[PDB]
């Protein structure tokens, strides 16, 4: 019947923000004084992807509606979607084996999982 | 060494435990995954007795703590020689018995004369009005890290049923880690299973 | 004590039964009794009339001993005694030592006993036969501490043991009834009647 | 009865108190509006001593609890006869003294022989490096509702200064309500001050 | 000098919001069924201003930058600016004697406030 | 005990002073000493070399008695004794009764004393003069319980009293030093140096 909503708040909510979390550009550069131009001899030393990936904490993911859980793994995958496509190559970290289906912390020690059909 | 295998019997004897929280300083808690009760020294451990049929009058409930590890089974689970000399008696227990029972006038304590160990006996009461279980408030008198007694060795507490003659009617076993922090020591042993 | 005296009800061949007044459950009653829990609730230093209903008349020289014991088994080793504050207050009726919880008014012939094996307090009156028209002899009891007194009863529920004996001391009959002494007897019966319907 | 009026002196002696929270189970708290310290039995009550000048060596700090109500001034603020017989001694205090002091080896305890009351004395130390005050960790050994002792009567604790001869140099007074819930009993007495 | 800011975030920040706290219109009215029209005999019974005014709590006003403290008293004054101008008349509540200069909880008991010039 | 022996430092006419090794503050040291608190931190059943620095040489027959007393005044009535667990362990060196806290190794002539008035434990070695090249005679002491032992010291800090006497028993000199026996001696010096600053 009526209340045919001219759609306002479906899937075009993630697309529109642009100033909601990505503006989080501080420690300003007011009237800079410390400066010394020099020769470019020292190497780059890009940091890693070990620390850009976050080691999984155990007590988390309680409140955490799994629209945020599956998106958190999509943070360490879309930051990873650069480094195995274009740029310096890193290895695959240890936590990536749980980026699986059930849970990260599934029981495998202590068998006899309740015989059943 | 007396047996630790679970004996149901024809009576349907099963141990019930309170679903208590995992706070840092709980008085008594139970793990369902490890069948492990964690509790304090000289504190109330209410153990429920869930039965499928009502036993005849004169039936009794014997508790006995045995070591879980097989290399320490020859040692009697006893109190440390410090706590054996402390004035912590409730007026009914000899000072070497680990297990105690409060809230009951008819408790027996036994030093068995073949197997040389400690046994704690209360007579079984039927469940009250509204109740499906009879709770025995148990008291352990040493932590598991007591030097000269349990000495960091995990123990199993054997709850047995017998009639007045002494023939065994049912036996359930559950592990016991007595320390000062029961609810936290459940958590590092739930971290042990995953 | 070491040999705690028994609390089991002893009728005897004499038909000894405790009678209690059917008093109301007001907020500030002086003495009340619960039939469902066999629990007398009463105040400090107030009259607790306990009737003695007997099936036969005892021989002359018979006496009635009262003794308060703890109901909880973990506290049976402690003597039911007065707190050290009330042990030093000037509340004596001129017949009782200041450590005795139980007292008896309206009788000249009361005995008080510190028993020399079991180290406890006993309160003795000689039994009188029921009067003209009466079927019972009422003993006006007086408790001198509340159950929450620190150093004495200390929130532990107590059982008062009423015993009968002849002049030699052999036991003829024993009835027991629980006692919760606080400042509000009739209200503390009500929250313990709320305890039973559950 | 010794006097309760505030004596500053030429020394600028003022009591400092920790700005602690009003939680339900605090160990010690102070109300600035009523000058009322609320604290527990046998627990630490750090009272700071703020002075304008440094006293000469040999000066001492005497504490004394008196009743605030005038109809009870004849009774000595003493412990109840139950707590007078409990084994709660720190090895330096007689079991009738309400006030105690921990963290100091040189504490004196006094049963004064005219006024028959309890006095608690520590020697004054100067403020340490960085410090502007010397904190005395006080301990009260009874609640105010103890039967036979304070017995629901609000008390004033008198902090006095004297040199080794005993002449009075300064006195500050502050009310004390000792119960099991100090931070909550501050709140119902802040509800006491705001009318309606 | 330069960085003459064409002003973006001065005093016209309070004026512009309109959807930031005043939209906080729930417990919706989907397909209403419970209804009975009747005679208008029962009186109004407007609630009070005693509960619209909030009794002051003691442990508050720590974090609470006093741009919020002086505005909180301006909540129980602008809700009060109706009821002594147009509408039903209430009395002045008890807390209004602190809507003062120093603090609500000023010491008045225990005198000798530190003699000085 | 009934009368507790004195802990005040007695120099005498002999110039008796305790010397201690300047050992490091590692996490698992066997024995260490703090000069700021006069506090020796050491382990159970381990070597505690205590040097004896004297201004004059004593006559022959002189002896050195060690005694541990509690530092806190509220616990002075309790004898510094071993816990009932360690009183029943098989840790004896063949010369000490199993209740004595203090022991001495590297000496055949050690005495052990249960004194019969004050009911406490005393450990006696005969004094030897300093050797060739030496200015001190080192007594290798051994403590048999930690201070947190339940039923013994029980988290109470103790003072070890080193006394000198001739063969009759009259006191010639006394030095006292605090003792905190735990499993980590060098670290427990550090949190008590954090205590002083
Ligand atoms: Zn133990
Ligand atoms: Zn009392
Ligand atoms: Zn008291
Ligand atoms: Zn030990």
């Amino acid at each position: 019947m009526t209340s045919q909503s001219s759609v306002i708040s479906n899937s075009c909510v993630t697309m529109e923000r642009l100033s909601h979390m990505m503006e989080r550009a501080w420690c300003s550069q007011e009237s800079a004084l410390s400066e010394e131009e020099e020769d470019t001899t020292r190497p780059l030393e890009t940091v890693t992807f070990k620390d850009v990936a976050v080691d999984l904490t155990q007590e988390e993911w309680e409140q955490m509606k799994p629209a945020q859980r599956n998106l958190y793994r999509d943070v360490m995958l879309e930051n990873y979607s650069n480094l195995v496509t274009v740029g310096c190559q890193v290895t695959k970290p240890d936590v990536i084996f749980k980026l699986q289906e059930e849970e990260p912390w599934v029981m495998e020690e202590e068998m006899f999982g309740r015989h059943c059909p | 060494v007396p047996s630790q295998k679970t004996y149901q019997g024809s009576y349907g004897f099963r141990l019930g435990f309170l679903h208590s929280g995992t706070a840092k300083s709980v008085t008594c808690t139970y793990s369902p995954a490890l069948n492990k009760m964690f509790c304090q020294l000289a504190k109330t451990c209410p153990v429920q007795l869930w039965v499928d049929s009502t036993p005849p009058p004169g039936t009794r409930v014997r508790a006995m703590a045995i070591y879980k590890q097989s290399q320490h089974m020859t040692e009697v689970v006893r109190r440390c020689p410090h706590h054996e000399r402390c004035s912590d008696s409730d007026g009914l227990a000899p000072p070497q018995h680990l297990i105690r029972v409060e809230g009951n006038l008819r408790v027996e304590y036994l030093d068995d004369r073949n197997t040389f160990r400690h046994s704690v006996v209360v007579p079984y009461e039927p469940p009250e009005v509204g109740s499906d279980c009879t709770t025995i408030h148990y008291n352990y008198m040493c932590n598991s890290s007591c030097m000269g007694g349990m000495n960091r060795r995990p123990i199993l507490t054997i709850i047995t049923l017998e009639d007045s003659s002494g023939n065994l009617l049912g036996r359930n076993s559950f592990e016991v880690r007595v320390c000062a922090c029961p609810g936290r020591d459940r958590r590092t042993e739930e971290e042990n299973l995953r």
